[PDB]
């Protein structure tokens, strides 16, 4: 039955609390839903939004309400993908990897649209892959690598120091449009800030963690001034072992 | 079994399927070597002339 | 096609010899390359490799 | 490969193994992976090269946390092993010298002295190489390079190398222009002149 | 485990076990 | 350069390096 | 070439301790570089024959991937099982390649097949990716190769070389497969 | 050195 | 690994082998730990 | 022998029932786990509680048994019980019994209050409350412990958290020796069967 | 228009021609020229420009980046998960095992010579029975241990022998020998 | 293999595709991307659309083609409008700057360079880039001539104050601070 | 929005370093701040050693809070933060002056110039709409005057990266539209309220920002402008400054002699 | 197996009744012939 | 031969902006459209 139930709604048990009116309204909505599904099926381009590995029907724990996250996923991001698709067709960039779109539109105007869109799509993707719903404890090997650089004579000081430096970098980005990354230069760790429409792959770093510092990201919940609280929460919900395994693959 | 023209045992072509240029060039394609590539465009689907009276 | 091949072989030839300005004690060629390859040979600058000159 | 049969003994030499190791050295992108290969080629007796010194010193002076002291140490050791310092190597040392003001002044002046010594020896060796060929223009350019790189270090070509130079000239113009060059080498550029 | 018997366990084990099987 | 040159040839590189370091040490507050 | 029979304890013991023959052949070829032996064309022949033991099996699969316009959707469990079974029957000699191929194209797919094909294809040539991912999948899940990659590599390589040939994906019916007279 | 070779580590 | 005696070889040289300690709280004879430790590791099991 | 083996294995290991897409694993046209898409989905998620690591963080180094005698005064609860339940909760990841939940609640209250301190209004909190009878953490919304899962089979969970080096190995050996061996030989010492 | 006719098949050939000049070295030149650029983006600019003029680079870094995005995007709405099989099939072309295979294939065609064999031989002799037992586990990698340099050769030169001097310390005499007709002279 | 395409269709979409290659290439440049709608089809659809509203052959064709072209016009207008913004963001580059990048790579190759020489070239190009001035003079002696140079940051300043030398040139209204 | 306080606290630490342009004074208008703080040369003023924003010891937005940095400030950082604050609230303020949808009275002269330039008022509506609509980022979009081609094209529309001011390019700002994503977000959530795709709601904000404009204000802007480029002292300052540039070319060319 | 289906151990494999009576044809043609 | 006769002139992208705004006016894009619709006509040349 899964196929036949429209995209948004949930399939559940009858409590028979339904008046006939809203019972008819529902079938109407379902009819229209079938219609807009038919048009979305043809409006589909080459690139598409990522499947989320975790249920977001409720918010992402300790971090987001349902509405915040869903305003990212199903509003800004889905738009970015619309633009990306619109401008990667009719051009030499048709039907290649996300990469070779990111990489061959780098550093230039007149492909500026395509590049911005592509790198945005990536940033979002990697952002979702960067959040593990109840949060993880950062693994020993990564803890060791991080200690050798940031740690000043304290136990796993590298963790509070990294989670400090990130806050700092986030607040030091004034535009409130962009991305904060923890990346591997190939010779060392560091925390970078990328403006909107730029990604770690265009600058050929290897990304470990992503943080969304777009204002749109924290505005529904933490308000205009609430960025510090936001980042602090992100570390309750971030995904460390990802960053770790990426790090180890970079090393060999 | 013979073709009519010169008596060939096969029907002539250069390419047949949509993917063969891609699938043949695959690691090039992931690499992004093929982006502006005009050889995989120009001749990708190119077929023989009709040599016939 | 061959025209193109030859044009771009002789061109970068003239940018191997024509890039020699600071090449005398320059980095552009290795010290060991100064050692081995700076001698006249069949691939470098033969006298003639053929009879009936 | 260690030879086994006489036929292989004829393909073998230490001086050539140098080339092989230099190749294997330019391959590695990081200093620490290089230090292993160098340790080996040092241990198994291998003739060591200008090339080896360039590819080692460059990628040592790049490496982020290197204590400048060790780069210089490494250089001297390579020289102890019979590698002939050249312009590239010395120049890398020049750059390495400029980037460390964090060292004590006695250190910086010691290594400065050594480096000036080095440039003058190189310029000498170079004039003596180029002299018999009647190369005058090229020679002159090389000398301009040496002069230039010495001035940044707050010195110049010593009188002696200038004597050796002047005696080998052919055109008159170059003679006088070289004397001129030597005098200007002493004074700053704003100095009173006729 | 912080008692004297344990302090004796570390210096000589065989006596410890022997008088554990007997005792 | 009299001293360290001798020591480098006579087998002591480290003493030679430190003595040259010490000579330039001297020269630094001789000249300035 | 008398194939041994399975027998009592010694033959099964010898099946057990057998180990990798493909690596053994290679060792024995290589060992001709030892000072006390020569380099043998026979040792190399034995190497070759163990590398290519399957060989033609791969060849067969090429044809199923590249020699058939519109072999349905090759991901669906149905056509997939057809392919699987026929492959395992080309290996182990239970069927001729010709018979297995003619089986494969005449295998049962779906009612009104052509008229459903008019809803996807113009001139009836499907896309070849599903076919190759399938034909590598079969050889992997069947135990065909000792080392896993070899299946995929050989199948891929053999296609890429033929890509440059005049009229690459058509074949004369008589020389395509096993028949009395053959190609050199 | 005896200790360094013989020691258990929790306390 | 050291020159310490396990409970194990003590048993081997007494000719006992693991069945005879039956009223003793020890289960694994090959560990290096005291009797009190052995008792605390198994405590939640009874 | 091989084919018979494969047949038996493929038959005993085959799945049945209905998957998340509503169909059997053997269904004709529609598929599950395409290109190890679920394997990766487990890779990057991981099976762990938030409660689990809050606890393992606060407790830190010190003895499990010690803490379990601490958290119980003589009259609180049987140590055997909460020891059992703790063992079954940490490894073999399970929902904690309301015994263990009450103990943990009055132990960890400051770390839970600190993890709950910044959260927005409509987002999931972390709360230990047994007000409802059942323990299955598919019941609470996963908000009881920090769990993202309804159920994880015990063995797999245990392999996962033990693949985390933080899980404490017995090390009845001399400590420093143990760590040295682990560093020098690596875990590749078991690559060898000899 | 700029360089005249300088052309190079790939990036490392350029880095061959300039000899000892790396990415970031130039990266500082471009980080000075375009002020607002980052330090990372400066090198990046160079690499992207070179890679446009020639083929893309072959590097473990770029490989990792590719893997990372491929798995950051995940499954796709393409019908057969088409671009995903594209992705995965391409990815395994750069695998260790695939390279081993390529070597064995080239081997079958007799593309080697004696020296490659003796190289393979001494690569074999270096293993213990234990090393074999550990590397027969993957059922491939031992073929890699043996064939490593042959593989590196397929997918990827001492000039003249320079000796030391043979001289009598005392008399300073050296001794050579010539011949013709094997006999007469 | 039999073309599902009836000869009329063949004539139509073939003719459409010969009038513009962009329309033909669009969906399939390299391999066929078959889960995306394609211009050739969309255009055929609205061609028949026109025909049954009684528009004739030629006019319907040029009209549909005009539709595609005006859509494309919108698209590439947006592209340029953003390209502008992104160039004055400073980290994006069109060809006239890339000529400077190729300039560097070419200069490095032509005269074989030492790392030292390179770091040098970097710092004096930093000086040029920032402190460098428009209106520079050469001495021909008596008579000395001044001309116009390349770009720099100081120049970029001077363009912001209207070459006046002062930050205050705007007499319009703004916020105030005391 | 209002930065008046943080700049009230920051400014006295900037003004002694600005005396090149002018020294300490009571009234400083944000425009002149922006332009004097606009393009920073790495070469002249670098990051002072132990720059607390460089090693990420302090965040850039917090340098206003602690006074140890206000004693010995790092000029490029201070400059950057001041630049951002001043430009941004110049924008907000400006929009509150342009955001008056009160009078629907449309001046004759404004039309007189606009139809000469665009060909109708609808054309200008459309310019503002598609320049605000399609943006590489959420910034501000400006309608400004430039003296350069001014006879030909008086006006143009520039959508500036983030909060960057157009004064920085030498253009005379006339009007402004706020597309900053605070506005997109609150627009989206004011739609689900009552008694959807991003592209079209963002453009809805574009074309309903245009209909709320006050044109009289733009008339006074444009008049102020033309008056200014008409002025004598403009020509004078130009002459005297370029005179300086010439003298400096001559002396820098004489120094090497 | 190791080689062709239409050629056995001793030569061409003799399918029609012409080859059982005239089995020169199995192995001979011309001067150029190999096994 | 070098002496007889005697490209890293730094070009900032922000100094160009006027020429960029020149192309966002639909005169020039009317132009590019006309230009590109002329050259889309199926060339038979190829080199
Ligand atoms: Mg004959
Ligand atoms: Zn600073």
């Amino acid at each position: 039955y899964h196929a036949y139930v429209p995209k948004g709604a949930s399939v559940q048990m009858g409590e028979t609390f339904m008046p006939s009116n809203i019972a008819t309204a529902v079938f109407r909505e379902t009819e229209a839903a079938a219609a807009r599904a038919d048009k979305t099926k043809e409006e589909t381009g080459f690139f598409s939004q990522p499947r989320l590995n975790y249920p977001v029907s409720s918010g992402i724990p300790a971090l987001f309400s349902k509405d915040q996250f869903d305003m990212q996923y199903s509003l800004f991001h889905r738009d970015v993908v619309e633009t990306l698709n619109r401008h990667t067709l009719g051009t030499p960039l048709e039907g290649h990897n996300l990469e070779t779109v990111i990489r061959k539109t780098s550093f230039d105007a007149t492909q500026a649209v395509a590049h911005t869109a592509a790198s945005e799509h990536f940033n979002y993707c990697f952002f979702y892959k960067s959040l593990r719903p109840w949060g993880t404890a950062p693994p020993p090997r990564l803890r060791e690598a991080l200690q050798l650089q940031y740690g000043t004579n304290g136990s796993a000081d590298a963790m509070d120091e990294v989670r400090r430096i990130v806050w700092v970098t986030a607040a030091s980005h004034q535009e409130r449009c962009g991305w904060v990354y923890l990346v591997w230069s190939g010779v060392h760790f560091d925390v970078v800030e990328f403006p909107h429409g730029s990604c770690p792959i265009a600058s050929d770093l290897i990304p470990l963690l992503a943080l969304n510092v777009h204002e749109s990201a924290y505005i529904l919940d933490y308000g205009t001034s609430g960025l510090k609280q936001y980042v602090e929460n992100y570390f309750k919900a971030c995904n460390w072992p990802l960053a770790e395994r990426y790090y180890l693959m970079a090393i060999g | 079994r013979e073709g009519w023209l010169f008596g060939q045992q096969v029907q002539l072509h250069y390419h047949r399927f949509p993917d063969e240029q891609l699938i043949t060039n695959l690691s090039r394609w992931r690499t992004g070597e093929t982006v502006g590539d005009i050889a995989m465009q120009q001749f990708r689907n190119a077929q023989p002339f009709d040599i016939e009276d | 096609t061959d025209r193109i091949r030859r044009y771009f072989r002789e061109l970068e030839a003239v940018h191997t010899s024509g890039s020699a300005s600071a090449r005398g004690s320059g980095g552009g060629t290795t010290a060991e390359h100064k050692q081995q390859d700076q001698f006249y040979s069949p691939e470098n600058q033969p006298i003639s490799l053929h009879r009936n000159n | 490969l260690e030879p086994c049969t006489p036929r292989e003994w004829l393909q073998f030499s230490h001086r050539n193994l140098a080339y092989a190791y230099n190749g294997a050295l330019r391959a590695c992108h990081s200093l620490p992976s290089m230090l292993l290969l160098y340790k080996e080629m040092k241990q198994r007796g291998v003739k060591v090269d200008v090339d080896t010194m360039n590819v080692l010193l460059t990628r040592a002076a790049r490496h982020e946390h290197i204590q400048v002291d060790d780069v210089f140490l490494l250089f001297d050791e390579l020289v102890a092993l019979g590698a002939r310092p050249d312009l590239a190597a010395a120049e890398t040392l020049h750059t390495v010298l400029s980037h460390s003001a964090s060292m004590p002044e006695e250190w910086r002046e010691a290594r400065r002295l050594q480096l000036v010594e080095l440039y003058n020896n190189l310029a000498m060796e170079e004039v003596e190489r180029l002299a018999p060929h009647r190369a005058d223009r090229l020679l002159k350019e090389q000398m301009k390079r040496f002069r230039g790189n010495l001035q940044q270090l707050g010195s110049g070509l010593r009188p002696t190398v200038y004597c050796r130079y002047l005696h080998t000239t052919h055109t008159a113009a170059v003679l006088l222009e070289e004397v001129h060059n030597f005098l200007w080498e002493l004074v700053p550029n704003d100095h009173p002149a006729m | 485990e912080r008692s004297a018997a344990m302090e004796e366990f570390r210096r000589n084990s065989e006596r410890y076990w022997r008088n554990i099987i007997e005792g | 350069n009299a001293f360290s040159n001798m020591l480098r040839e006579n087998g002591l590189h480290d003493t030679a390096r430190e003595v040259a370091l010490c000579e330039a040490m001297n020269r630094n507050k001789e000249l300035a | 070439d008398i194939p041994k029979n399975l027998e009592g304890e010694r033959s099964r013991r010898d099946l057990a301790s057998r180990g990798d023959t493909e690596f053994q052949a290679l060792v024995e070829f290589i060992e001709g570089a030892s000072y006390d032996q020569l380099i043998s064309g026979r040792r190399f022949k034995k190497v070759y024959d163990v590398l290519s033991e399957n060989d033609d099996m791969f060849i067969w699969l090429c044809h199923t991937a590249m020699s058939v316009l519109n072999p349905g959707d090759m991901r669906s469990r149905l056509i997939y099982n057809h392919l699987r079974i026929l492959a395992e029957s080309v290996a182990s000699g239970e069927m001729t390649q010709r018979t297995a191929f003619r089986f494969f194209e005449s295998a049962v797919r779906s009612p009104a097949y052509r008229e459903i094909a008019k809803r996807q294809l113009e001139g009836g040539a499907a896309t070849r990716l599903a076919g190759i991912s399938a034909a590598a999948d079969v050889m992997r899940r069947m135990g065909l190769t000792r080392r896993p990659m070899s299946s995929y590599f050989e199948l891929y390589q053999r296609i890429v070389e033929r890509s440059e040939a005049m009229t690459p994906w058509g074949f004369p019916p008589l020389f395509q497969f096993e028949e009395r007279l053959s190609l050199e | 050195v005896s200790l360094i070779l013989s020691w258990d580590g929790p306390g | 690994d050291t020159r310490r005696r396990t409970l194990e070889d003590v048993l081997k040289r007494l000719g006992k082998t693991t069945r005879d300690l039956g009223s003793i709280p020890i289960v694994n004879p090959r560990v290096d730990v005291g009797l009190p430790t052995h008792i605390k590791r198994n405590y939640q099991l009874h | 022998m091989g084919e018979r083996m494969r047949a038996i294995i493929e038959d005993y290991s085959k799945g049945f029932g209905l998957g998340p897409h509503g169909h059997s694993p053997t269904h004709d046209t529609i598929h599950y786990n395409t290109l190890n898409a679920e394997g990766e989905r487990v890779r990057d998620l991981g099976y762990t509680d938030a409660l689990g690591r809050l606890f393992s963080e606060k407790l830190g180094d010190r003895d499990v048994h010690q803490w379990a005698v601490e958290s119980c005064a003589d009259g609180e609860a049987d140590v055997r019980q909460l020891l059992l339940s703790l063992h079954e909760w940490r490894e073999r990841g399970r929902p904690p019994s309301l015994l263990l939940a009450n103990v943990l609640s009055k132990y960890l209250e400051e770390e839970i209050a600190a993890f709950n301190k910044g959260i927005p209004e409509n987002a999931p909190k972390l709360q230990l409350e047994t007000s409802d009878g059942t323990l299955a953490h598919s019941g609470s919304g996963g908000s009881r412990s920090g769990t993202m899962w309804a159920d994880v089979d015990p063995t797999t969970f245990a392999l996962h958290q033990a693949s985390q080096s933080t899980r404490s190995t017995r090390c009845d050996e001399p400590f420093i020796l143990h760590l040295v061996k682990r560093a020098k030989l690596g875990e590749c010492v078991t690559n060898f069967t000899d | 228009r700029v360089s005249g006719g300088v052309y190079f098949q790939s990036v490392d050939e350029y880095y061959a021609s300039v000899d000892g000049l790396d990415a970031e070295q130039i990266g500082e030149v471009l980080a000075a020229l375009f002020p607002e650029l980052n330090c990372y983006e400066a090198q990046a600019l160079v690499q992207r420009t070179l890679e446009c003029i020639s083929r893309p680079v072959s590097a473990a870094s770029r490989q990792l980046s590719r893997t990372i995005t491929a798995e950051a995007v995940g499954l796709d709405n393409a019908p057969g998960h088409y671009t995903n099989f594209l992705e995965w099939m391409g990815r395994l072309t750069e695998t260790r095992a695939f390279k081993t295979e390529h070597a064995l294939f080239e081997f079958s065609r007799r593309k080697f010579n004696r020296d490659d064999v003796r190289v393979m031989f001494e690569n074999y002799r270096l293993m213990s029975k234990a090393t074999l037992l550990a590397d027969s586990a993957d059922s491939y990698s031992h073929f890699y241990t043996v064939l490593k340099d042959f593989a590196r050769k397929v997918a990827g030169q001492i000039g003249v022998r320079i000796d030391e001097a043979e001289v009598d310390p005392e008399t300073g005499i050296a001794v050579g020998r010539g011949c013709a007709d094997g006999e007469k002279y | 293999d039999t073309s599902t395409l009836s000869p009329e269709r063949v004539a139509l979409r073939d003719e459409l595709a010969r009038k513009s290659r962009l329309v033909a290439s669009e969906g399939m440049r390299y391999y066929n991307i078959f889960w995306v709608r394609k211009p050739l089809d969309t255009m055929e659809k609205e061609y028949y659309e026109l025909k049954r509203r009684g528009v004739d052959h030629g006019e319907a064709i040029r009209k549909v083609l005009q539709g595609f072209y005006s859509g494309l016009a919108v698209k590439k207008r947006v592209a340029a409008i953003q390209a502008e913004e992104a160039k004055l963001t400073g980290r994006f580059i069109t060809m006239r700057e890339a000529t400077v990048v190729l300039g560097v790579l070419a200069k490095l190759h032509k005269e074989q360079l030492t790392p030292h020489q390179v770091s040098l070239l970097a710092k004096e190009q930093g000086e040029t880039t920032q402190s460098g001035a428009k209106l520079t003079a050469i001495v021909s002696r008596q008579v000395e001539v001044k001309e116009t140079a390349n770009d720099s940051v100081r120049q970029l300043r001077e363009k912001a104050e209207d070459q006046t030398g002062f930050p205050d040139w705007y007499t319009g209204e703004s916020p105030t601070y005391s | 929005l209002r930065n008046a306080r943080e700049l009230h606290r920051l400014l006295p630490a900037l003004l002694p370093l600005l005396d090149p342009p002018v020294p300490t004074g009571a009234s400083v208008c944000a425009a002149h701040l922006i332009v004097a703080t606009g393009h920073v040369s790495k070469q002249r003023e670098p990051h002072m050693s132990n720059c607390p924003v460089l090693e990420r010891k302090i965040p850039l937005s917090e340098i206003a809070s602690d006074d140890n940095f206000l004693k010995h400030p790092c000029v490029p950082c201070l400059k950057h933060r001041i630049n951002f604050l001043a430009s941004e609230d110049f924008c907000y303020d400006f929009v509150e002056r342009c955001g008056c949808g009160t009078d629907g009275a449309l001046p004759p002269e404004w039309r007189c110039i606009v139809e000469r330039q665009f060909g109708s008022m609808a054309a200008l509506v459309e310019e503002l709409v598609i320049h605000a609509s399609n943006r590489r980022e959420a910034g501000w979009t400006w309608l400004v005057y430039d003296a350069q081609q001014a006879g030909e094209r008086p006006l143009l529309v520039v959508n500036m990266p983030a909060q960057r001011s157009p004064l920085l390019l030498g253009l005379w700002p006339l009007a402004v539209v706020n597309v900053t994503e605070a506005v997109l977000v609150e627009a989206v959530r004011a739609e689900s309220s009552g008694s959807k795709k991003l592209s079209e709601i963002r453009e809805k904000v574009a074309r309903d920002a245009v209909s709320r404009m006050n044109w009289g204000f733009i008339l006074q802007q444009l008049k102020k402008a033309e008056t200014y480029y008409a002025s004598s002292d403009r020509g004078e300052k130009i002459r005297v400054h370029r005179m300086k540039l010439e003298r400096e070319a001559v002396t820098k060319a004489m120094s090497g002699l | 197996r190791q080689h062709d289906s239409g050629v056995n151990q001793y030569g061409l494999k003799p399918t029609n009744a012409y080859d059982y009576i005239n089995p020169t044809n199995l192995i001979n043609f011309g001067r150029g012939t190999t096994f | 031969q070098q002496d007889v006769d005697n490209f890293i002139s730094p070009q900032l992208p922000q100094m160009d902006w006027r020429n960029m705004s020149a192309r966002s006016s639909e005169e020039s894009i009317r132009e590019e459209m006309r230009q590109l619709a002329e050259n889309d006509v199926m060339q038979h040349q190829r080199v």
